[PDB]
């Protein structure tokens, strides 16, 4: 099979950058590739057939060029929405092969997160768990520390982080933080604290609850 | 316009077979040629295989013993079939459509189905709110906890609130369960004229759920 | 570097 190189593995640019991804074959394929975009649960999506042909209802600002075992992808000014994984595709050789994708980030500006915190539900409670949820966002850049406090107890091993992808049209993310007790626990204490640091905030932001109120 | 639909994602056993359907309207099956590719974490995007106008089969050499491709011109539908799933054979699997009848440009997809190899069981998720209790603007959520497999879809208002909805990334619990929660951020003056209602729908488990989520 | 089922997107 045709092996397929892209690279490098992670790209990083500011909107009206332009951006250039590569895709190097295992050996000669003429200019038999083609390129996909995909977005968070997302299909691929075509973006360029044979190397430098358009495709109907793709932007302008993509274009691509190449032959023989070096072609490239180019985007000649980001636009926030362009988030996303890119793949190419050869068919010079049977079977058709992919290569393993570059990610596409987008830099801006510093965003503070905005925190907030959610007790569990007396719903929740009756199954005998208690699930305390921590709110951050819109943030910029991605790298956040939260650090969860019962009764001024460090918590540690005990909760769970989730992030979203980008945002494609403000890129900033958001995340949750999931701090999961036993019920029987949950109501031996009191006081529940989710303390965010960041570096957009001048010191840690705290948002806490008293079990009850 | 072409389009490609598939059926729901959900469960196969360890070593049994993988059944989906792939139902086109736009163009005709007599027409055209439909591929199958997968997605995994091992190994990327992977082309399977294809049915051609005519109802020739090609399919990519590790997979010509147990796959099967057939179809029903009249009916639009194609039938991908796989045997002895193995745990990497998990992955999300599109049908797809290129450009010309004869060529591998894809230009139309399926919206994938993911499949889980796993001899585990099927579970629905149990769906608790986020109360909203900041510049008169306020955060609520819906917590989707305690399902398998992947995936479970979440919108607000039957798909009228988009923006500001932030659905995160289920992650799995040590228990083998998935959670995820979905927010939003909505005026906090809206809060007394305005339902809030996070639709779950859990395919696999047919567990499909209504949250109506209130300052509590 | 890898793709995750839960997002499609690679991770890693």
């Amino acid at each position: 099979d045709i092996l397929l190189t892209q690279s490098p593995v992670i790209l990083s640019v500011s909107p009206g950058e332009r951006v250039s991804f590569s895709c190097r074959a295992s050996q000669s394929i003429g200019t038999n590739i083609h390129w996909y975009q995909q977005r968070t649960n997302g299909s691929p999506r075509l973006l360029i057939k044979y190397a430098s042909e358009s495709i109907s209802g793709i932007p302008s600002r993509f274009s691509g060029s190449g032959s023989g075992t070096d072609f490239t992808l180019s985007i000649n000014s980001v636009e926030s929405e362009d988030i996303a994984d890119y793949y190419c595709q050869q068919n010079n050789n049977w079977p058709t092969t992919f290569g393993a994708g570059t990610k596409l980030e987008l830099k801006r500006t510093v965003a503070a997160p905005s925190v907030f915190i959610f007790p569990p539900s007396d719903e929740q409670l009756k199954s005998g768990t208690a699930s305390v949820v921590c709110l951050l966002n819109n943030f910029y850049p991605r790298e956040a520390k939260v650090q969860w406090k019962v009764d001024n107890a460090l918590q540690s091993g005990n909760s769970q982080e989730s992030v979203t992808e980008q945002d494609s049209k403000d890129s900033t993310y958001s995340l949750s933080s999931t701090l999961t007790l036993s019920k029987a626990d949950y109501e031996k204490h009191k006081v529940y604290a989710c303390e965010v640091t960041h570096q957009g905030l001048s010191s840690p932001v705290t948002k806490s609850f008293n079990r009850g109120a | 316009q072409v389009q490609l639909k598939q059926s729901g994602p959900g469960l196969v056993q360890p070593s049994q077979s993988l059944s989906i359907t792939c139902t086109v309207s736009g163009f005709s099956l007599t027409n055209y040629g439909v591929h199958w590719v997968r997605q995994s974490p091992g190994k990327g995007l992977e082309w399977l295989g294809v049915i051609w106008s005519g109802g020739n089969t090609d399919y990519n050499t590790p997979f010509t013993s147990r796959l099967s491709i057939n179809k029903d011109n009249s009916k639009s539908q194609v039938f991908f079939k796989m045997n002895s799933l193995q745990s990497n054979d998990t992955a999300i699997y599109y049908c797809a459509r290129a450009l010309t009848y004869y060529d591998y440009e894809f230009a139309y997809w399926g919206q994938g189905t993911l499949v889980t190899v796993s001899a585990a069981s099927t579970k629905g998720p149990s769906v608790f709110p986020l109360a909203p209790s900041s510049g008169g603007t306020a955060a609520l959520g819906c917590l989707v906890k305690d399902y398998f497999p992947e995936p479970v879809t979440v919108s607000w208002n039957s798909g009228a609130l988009t923006s500001g909805v932030h659905t995160f990334p289920a992650v799995l619990q040590s228990s083998g369960l998935y959670s995820l929660s979905s927010v939003v951020t909505v005026p906090s003056s809206s809060l007394g004229t305005q339902t809030y209602i996070c639709n779950v729908n859990h395919k696999p488990s047919n567990t499909k759920v209504d949250k109506r989520v209130e300052p509590k | 570097g890898q793709f995750d089922l839960s997002t499609r997107r690679l991770k890693g």
